[PDB]
């Protein structure tokens, strides 16, 4: 149920991101940053905004952060909207 | 180059290299050293192949530069041999880091995008590439002409 | 996929057991012909778009039927050059995805990647199957033209293209 | 001195963290399967085995207060180094004023 | 990203020219200790989970961080704490490998440090913790690797500061 | 805690808690006092439940105590006896918050990630928590035993 | 979100003590007033509907905000009206249950402010709106429930003002 | 197979394979009648190999073959050198096909579930590689010892 | 139901029930035996809640039955008083089930779609359902008449 | 998914009907044993491990499908055996609370059978691991509860062959 | 998204009043010249290709741009360069049309200043490239027509820098 039951190196599922979320966790950050395509020349779909500033969870902001990096997506501002700083329970 | 090749494809899989990719990043760094020569044997013919391939487009393409065609002249003619100073330059600069990245990154994409806001006939250049190659390798011995042939046709192929 | 070693260590590992000479008998045959088999995919690199435009031509000058109109019943070819543009798209493919395993030794990468779904695609256009075996075959005898000397380069560039002929064929005998 | 004070009040604090369970597993009875008898197979653990004793001895031991000592003794280098140059600086003073004392210039 | 061949690559690219005999003279530098990363990066790479493991505990374990009250108290928390320590070896290593501490730029230091303010992690015990793991990691591969992985250890520092 | 997860559930689908929610809720808060109670039970009988507990984990499971095991050490003995502490104190949370949101939060996501950053066998830390079920299910009454080990049933299966 | 039962356990759980008797008596605090918040978010939930169309007509109906050109003209600005309304009333209803406010910086209060002033919305217009429906919403409940209640609409007008 | 993976990765551009990879697959191919020496002396050192290799492990893990633990008995012995004798297989498959995917296929996609579901300690698995990689690289020479070192090391990486 | 519930929530996150989950349900079937007798004192007194509820709604809503409403007519009225027995008889459901589950997938889903189709107007649907509320109400005890009256409201909630 | 309570409300609401005395006395058959369902599933979830570990060794531990050339020789396809014994543990305890078998329809057997068609996994050795693993849990949760769980253990197997 | 048209009845209905003698007049102007618009459109997209070509050539193609250092040096930054300008022309087409300049702020200038910024386009280039496009237009579409398409060209160069 959450990212973290121990899934590792030599195990069934791939190997992907994993969050340090709880089950249903409900903290959310608002981020800032900007992504090209960089490869709209090669299959020419429609030109979209990259400049984007949204919510975004923290059971997600690891591999979104993640992405945009890999993504050559350079991170603008990330705040915490919602949720406490170091609460041990109550974070569901 | 081929080590950010391997190291970006194994960023996306979260791994460190494999054994096979390892010894593919240790078989380029040994030959690294052959390729800081060939490339400066190029750098000194540079002025010398334009002689050679000017030649040749305009005896295959010839209504390219007779009166009739739209962008010929007398004003634009004076700084033609500065040309393959970039394009075989990015020949050199492939075949320091070797793989087609520097020849793709920059050229291959957005290059028929690029001409067709002119109109210009694209197999032109095509031509004059698939030319191009012809004259390096009168100016080039035969054991190192197998080594910059390869990075030539991606050329043609990457143009068509 | 699975290049020519992988299928004789997968064939040795359904076994239990290790590779002994019979085993590496094989993977030495393809460690001969894999410094000529580079030889081969290096000139189709290179003759590639050319390759294409003759295979096309001599394919459409002895069946003028297929730059015709297509007929009530709404056959797919090289009628107009949408369609025309598309189908010299799949001239590519043949041309690109049997250079793959003239390398890799083995018809695997074909049937996995071009033959698993194929004449249910072209059934499904009304693409027609006869011509486009011919020219895969045309593709064969063209680039065996460039290897005349010696004679063992013909039995590896003719193994993608036989393969292509043989899996495409209906079976009437 | 004062970080090597808080040190040493951080290694007070990392015992009694761990005394009521020092004392509650010092009447316990802890038997193991190898290691004290010679008629039971230890393989390495006759001793140790080869070049695991380490440098000093205590750096093979795991524990908060064996961590936290290691933090001593890297912060008391530091003090006995700097105070071991304030020696040689106080005798070049000294072997300047003794010029000064002596009939000189100043 | 870039590494020590596109920088070259790259420099020479915007002023237009071809590479010269100065910037020819440091690429035989990166190709003549090829091979010394290239050992370095599969001893780094099967002793992971140790160099973490005592690189943590020369750092963390001792001080009040583990105790109640602190970061990477929980267990939720302990591991999300050493899961960004398995990230910083793996891109130390490219690092080492490609020759070039661009990646950490755009793949470890981007918008990284303002996520760790708002969470709370302490900045100064992170840095504490790559330092630690330099060392731990400079015996495994010797001095000569240990020296250029200590230029990416303090490379992420650098900028966590 | 049952408040919380109940509420949850109904931000979620953006309406009202229901009428069985709310029964629910009611029959939480009517056994407060018994909660109170049996979690008073375990927070008095610490020492007993911990050291009888993890007395008999040292005879099953002699090899974390054997050398070269985890908890070798009269520290590192010390050190396996504070975490059995640790997950008595949580499973008290558990008793009076009506759920396992305490437990799991705190000590059961990410336990197996960092046990194995430890070096600690996960089967022995549950072992332990099963020496410390019966101990402490001897110390309550016939239907208090029965609840309390369903909190410490649930800490068994996320350690496996 | 965190109860009145999870910030006494989160109090304790960052000293590692247990539940103590000063713990102890604010959990008794809410057990004993618990099946009276039960009763009081049942009677909410029922008459939610009535408690936001006596508040709007006796608030804000024949304003000139319901007037051409004003806020909450068209049919969509008056559906929004009142679907910020409900907003605000089920939430409130969440942190009277919990007995803890937390519920309502992280799902309303969020950001909610720069929102209403970016829009144009009149905040002071909206909480005298939720005042008007701390009345009618306060004569269901009674005053010993209504003191709960009538703590967190304070809470939505204070954070919002 | 380092062929394979060329060919997979030139067929995810949509495009044919280059100078990058047709130099990496004669890298392979030059360096063939190597590997099959290789892989051949560790196929003829099979026992010597996985019995000095588990002699090794059960003087550095003696709690496996004590009283209790996972390999105690001579059938419990028997088949622990069975596994040692698995992965010594495989190492000579990724030897021969130039990178390390039919280790992965076979023998460590999923390893922790299977030993986590036997019983056993997957640190004693990867212990006993270590061994068996010690006398592996006793048998060749300086340079083969490193070429043969990368695919142990792989393994070890995994299982960890 | 509240099983029904418990069982597709834990479902989605791929896990067993946790204790705090199973109380729920423990609790639940102790309710049982109340259940069934409150919903065998509605279904006792249909023709009563029914005809009593028809009759004051129109009196609170006489437009409905006069020339030109919907329900003119005996027939319309007869099946006027036919929809009250089907959400009287859904309440019956809700009570007995543990939760409004089976008065939301029976006659809530798309009954705004449904009665504006039939030209009915769904606000006095709603004026019915109180009106049954009422005199149900009347039949109950203290606290029997406040958990019926709960699963009034809520029909109406979601009739609105 | 609908379980003894809801297949008596659908049998009911499918004619018109009221609840009478014959669908009462379901209604009492599941209350009646509402609480040793609960106490069933409890037990299930801590020994699910123990259960699955102990099902394998006595079917399919030794047999022809550990070696090469059978079926779950590699380590992927032994990982991929155990999580389909764990989907079977934890849907006939699902089934074994709902007291009705429809969820083992809709989630686990519809289509399952094609499913191993295809893949060439052996019907008759899996079946043979859900009895082994029908045993085991048996003597865990008694004879009372054990027959339950039964139940829906011959569900799959019947509902597979 | 909204017209001329739409902004006309926009103005009566903020005061709620009917559609008065002042009002058709800027609506009769909107419809007299609604010919003139949709004769310039078709002009316009029968010819965009060949009004980028010049635009280029005029300002942006013998500068130290289309050189190495400078923006526009590699092929996928020169392809990036006109297909920005054609999407400029259509959308400064779509505006012609509606005869309000609101569908620029919506789908065009929504993050491009800030999107220029980040990468390091050059505003001033650009704006020389748009007051370049706009001029040719004005020969191919006529004198007046030209000058309404040149209105939403400054506009997009207005709002840009
Ligand atoms: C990699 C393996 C592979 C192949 C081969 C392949 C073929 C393929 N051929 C297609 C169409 C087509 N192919 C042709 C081909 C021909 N017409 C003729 O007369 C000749 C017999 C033949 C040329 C030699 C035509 C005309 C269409 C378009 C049919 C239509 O739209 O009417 C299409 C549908 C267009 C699309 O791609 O979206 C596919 C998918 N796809 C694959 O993945
Ligand atoms: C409905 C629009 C449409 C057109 C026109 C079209 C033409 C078309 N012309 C073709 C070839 C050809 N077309 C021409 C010649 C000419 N073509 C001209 O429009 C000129 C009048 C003349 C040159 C002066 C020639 C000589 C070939 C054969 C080229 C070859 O051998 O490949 C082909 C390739 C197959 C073939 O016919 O041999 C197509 C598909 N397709 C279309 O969908
Ligand atoms: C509240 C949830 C929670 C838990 C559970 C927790 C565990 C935890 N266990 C630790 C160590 C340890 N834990 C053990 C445990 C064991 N050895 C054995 O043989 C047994 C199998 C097992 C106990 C049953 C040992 C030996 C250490 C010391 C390891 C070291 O210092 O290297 C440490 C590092 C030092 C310390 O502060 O104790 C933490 C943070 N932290 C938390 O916040
Ligand atoms: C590859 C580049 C990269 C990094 C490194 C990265 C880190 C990162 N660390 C996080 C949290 C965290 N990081 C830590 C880390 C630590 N605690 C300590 O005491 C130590 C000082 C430190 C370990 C060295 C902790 C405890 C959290 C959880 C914070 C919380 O839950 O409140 C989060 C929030 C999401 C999540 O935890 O799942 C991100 C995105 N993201 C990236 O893209
Ligand atoms: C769950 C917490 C939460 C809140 C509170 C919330 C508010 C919120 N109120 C909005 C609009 C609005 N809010 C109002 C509110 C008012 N008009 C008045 O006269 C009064 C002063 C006031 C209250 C009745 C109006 C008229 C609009 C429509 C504005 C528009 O359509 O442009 C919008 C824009 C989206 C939309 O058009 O529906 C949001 C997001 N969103 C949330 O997620
Ligand atoms: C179990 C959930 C459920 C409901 C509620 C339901 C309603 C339903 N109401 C109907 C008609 C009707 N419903 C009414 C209702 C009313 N007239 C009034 O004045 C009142 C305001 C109002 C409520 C008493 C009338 C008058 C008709 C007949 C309409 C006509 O004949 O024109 C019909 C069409 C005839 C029939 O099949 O009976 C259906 C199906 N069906 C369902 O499955
Ligand atoms: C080709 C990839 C592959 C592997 C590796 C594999 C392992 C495997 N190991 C097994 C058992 C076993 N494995 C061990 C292993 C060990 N005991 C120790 O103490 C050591 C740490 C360790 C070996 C170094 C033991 C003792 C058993 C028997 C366990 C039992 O019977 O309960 C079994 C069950 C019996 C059988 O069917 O053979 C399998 C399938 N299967 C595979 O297909
Ligand atoms: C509809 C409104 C709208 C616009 C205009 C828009 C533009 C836009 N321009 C981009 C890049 C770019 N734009 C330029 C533009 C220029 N270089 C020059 O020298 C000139 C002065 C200038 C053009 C006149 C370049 C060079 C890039 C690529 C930058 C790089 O690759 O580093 C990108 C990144 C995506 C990609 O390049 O594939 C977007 C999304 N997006 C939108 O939604
Ligand atoms: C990789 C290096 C690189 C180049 C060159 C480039 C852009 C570039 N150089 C061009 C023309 C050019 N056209 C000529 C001359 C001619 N053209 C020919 O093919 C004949 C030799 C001759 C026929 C008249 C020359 C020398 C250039 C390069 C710069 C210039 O002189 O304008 C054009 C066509 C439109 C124009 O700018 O006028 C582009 C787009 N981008 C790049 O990244």
């Amino acid at each position: 149920a959450y990212d973290m039951d121990g899934t590792g190196a030599g195990s069934l599922e791939p190997r992907g991101i994993k969050s340090s979320a709880v089950e249903k966790d409900s903290r959310c950050f608002k981020v800032t940053f900007v992504l090209p395509s960089q490869s709209r020349l090669y299959t020419f779909r429609e030109l979209q905004n990259v400049y984007t500033t949204k919510m975004v969870p923290f059971s997600s902001w690891y591999a979104e952060q993640q992405r945009i990096q890999k993504m050559g997506g350079k991170i603008l501002k990330v705040e915490l909207v919602a949720g406490g700083q170091m609460r041990s329970v109550g974070n569901q | 180059s081929l080590v950010t090749q391997v190291i970006l494809s194994a960023d996306d899989e979260l791994r460190y290299p494999t054994a096979g990719e390892l010894e593919t990043i240790s078989s380029y760094l040994k030959t690294g050293e052959y390729r800081i020569r060939l490339i400066s044997i190029l750098q000194g013919k540079e002025q010398e192949i334009i002689r050679l391939a000017s030649k040749k487009i305009f005896q295959l393409h010839p209504e390219y530069i007779a009166p009739g065609g739209n962008a010929s002249g007398a004003r634009q003619r004076a700084l033609c041999l500065r040309d393959y100073g970039w394009y075989l330059r990015l020949i050199t600069y492939a075949i320091l880091a070797g793989d087609k990245e520097p020849l793709e990154k920059i050229g291959i994409i957005g290059v028929r995008e690029m001409y067709n806001s002119l109109g210009v006939p694209i197999i032109g250049m095509i031509d004059a590439i698939k030319c191009l190659k012809e004259a390096t390798v009168e100016v080039i011995s035969q054991e190192e002409e197998d080594f910059v042939a390869p990075y030539y046709d991606y050329i043609i192929q990457g143009m068509s | 996929m699975q290049d020519i070693i992988t299928s004789v260590i997968n064939q040795y590992d359904l076994s239990g057991r290790y590779l002994d000479i019979k085993g590496i008998n094989q993977i030495n045959n393809y460690f001969d012909t894999g410094l000529k088999r580079l030889m081969i995919a290096k000139l189709i690199n290179k003759e590639a778009t050319n390759l294409i435009k003759e295979a096309s031509e001599l394919l459409f000058i002895e069946q003028p039927e297929l730059l015709r109109p297509c007929g009530n019943a709404f056959i797919g070819n090289a009628y107009t050059t949408r369609r025309y543009a598309a189908c010299i798209r799949d001239i590519e493919y043949y041309l690109r995805y049997s250079a793959y395993s003239i390398i890799a030794g083995n018809n695997s990468i074909l049937d996995e990647r071009v033959l698993d779904g194929l004449k249910e695609t072209y059934n499904s256009l009304l693409v027609p199957i006869g011509p486009t075996i011919r020219v895969i075959q045309l593709l064969k005898e063209i680039i065996q033209k460039k290897f005349s000397t010696e004679n063992i380069e013909n039995a590896i560039i003719a193994e993608p293209f036989d393969y292509l002929a043989i899996n495409l064929s209906d079976k009437n005998l | 001195q004062i970080e090597l004070d808080a040190a040493y009040t951080s290694l007070a604090s990392s015992r009694a963290f761990l005394a009521p369970f020092a004392a509650m597993a010092a009447d316990m009875d802890i038997r193991p399967l190898y290691g004290k008898n010679p008629q039971v197979f230890a393989g390495q653990f006759l001793g140790v085995g080869a070049g695991q004793w380490g440098k000093t001895g205590a750096d093979t031991v795991r524990g908060r207060s064996r961590r936290v000592a290691a933090d001593i003794g890297v912060k008391e280098f530091q003090l006995e180094r700097v105070k071991q140059l304030v020696v040689d600086l106080q005798r070049a003073l000294a072997l300047e004023d003794a010029e000064a004392d002596a009939p000189a210039t100043s | 990203m870039q590494d020590a061949i596109t920088s070259v690559i790259n420099a020479a690219d915007v002023q237009g020219k071809y590479l010269d005999a100065n910037s020819v003279e440091k690429l035989r530098g990166y190709f003549q200790t090829g091979e010394l990363r290239v050992r370095a990066a599969a001893t780094i790479a099967a002793n992971a989970a140790t160099i973490i493991k005592e690189a943590v505990a020369k750092s963390l374990l001792y001080s009040d961080i583990t105790r109640p009250g602190g970061n990477m108290y929980t267990t939720r928390r302990y591991a999300a704490c050493i899961r960004d320590l398995d990230y910083y070896l793996r891109y130390a290593t490219y690092g080492m490998l490609a020759g070039d501490p661009s990646i950490l730029d755009e793949r470890v230091l981007n918008g990284l440090k303002e996520t760790y303010n708002s969470l709370g992690v302490p900045i100064g015990a992170t840095i504490q913790a790559i330092q630690a793991m330099k060392e731990v990691t400079g015996s495994l591969v010797g001095s000569d690797a240990g020296k250029e992985m200590g230029l990416y250890f303090d490379y992420i520092c650098s900028g966590l500061s | 805690s049952i408040v919380t997860k109940s509420i949850v559930n109904a931000d979620a689908e953006a309406r009202y808690l229901s009428p069985g929610e709310l029964d629910r809720i009611k029959s939480f808060v009517l056994s407060g006092q018994r909660r109170l109670r049996i979690a008073q039970t375990l927070t008095e009988n610490r020492e007993r439940i911990v050291k009888q507990g993890g007395q008999q984990l040292f005879q099953r499971r002699p090899d974390v105590v054997s050398p070269g095991g985890n908890a070798y050490g009269e520290e590192m003995t010390a050190t396996c006896l504070r975490d059995l502490d640790y997950y008595l104190r949580l499973v008290t949370y558990g008793i009076i918050a009506g759920d396992v949101t305490p437990i799991e939060e705190i000590g059961l996501v990410g336990v197996k990630e960092m046990y194995s950053a430890l070096g600690t066998p996960i089967s022995g830390v549950a072992e332990g928590i099963r020496c410390m079920k019966d101990v402490a299910c001897s110390l309550l009454s016939g239907e208090d035993a029965a609840e309390v080990g369903f909190y410490f049933d649930y800490t068994l299966a996320a350690m496996q």
